């Protein structure tokens, strides 16, 4: 993707998270959800029904 | 001392290695975890 996330080993997990989403925002969360793929299963079962 | 120096003999080198191991463990005990390995940065260790 277009994101260039970088995890810092000198930082805490929570603070690293804070920094990543502060720099990138909600588009990264949307890409993460797409990777999760809940929408595909939901749409497939809905279409079937 | 009996060997005349840390680098003079193999036994002297190993004895000095153990000596410095114990000294560091005492010095850096606060930075040494019982089982896991402890990791630090300069800011954590106050290195300028």
């Amino acid at each position: 993707t277009a994101f260039r996330v970088s995890v810092n080993g000198y930082e805490t997990s929570n603070e690293n998270y804070v920094r990543i989403l502060s720099e990138w925002g909600i588009p990264l969360v949307d890409q993460l959800i797409h990777d999760s793929g809940i929408e595909s299963f939901r749409s497939g079962i809905g279409l079937y029904l | 001392a009996e060997e005349g120096g840390e680098n003079k003999s193999e036994r002297a080198k190993q004895a000095n290695a153990l000596h410095l191991l114990l000294i560091g463990f005492e010095q850096n005990r606060e930075r040494i975890n019982t089982v896991q390995n402890s990791t630090y940065s300069m800011d954590q260790l106050n290195f300028s």
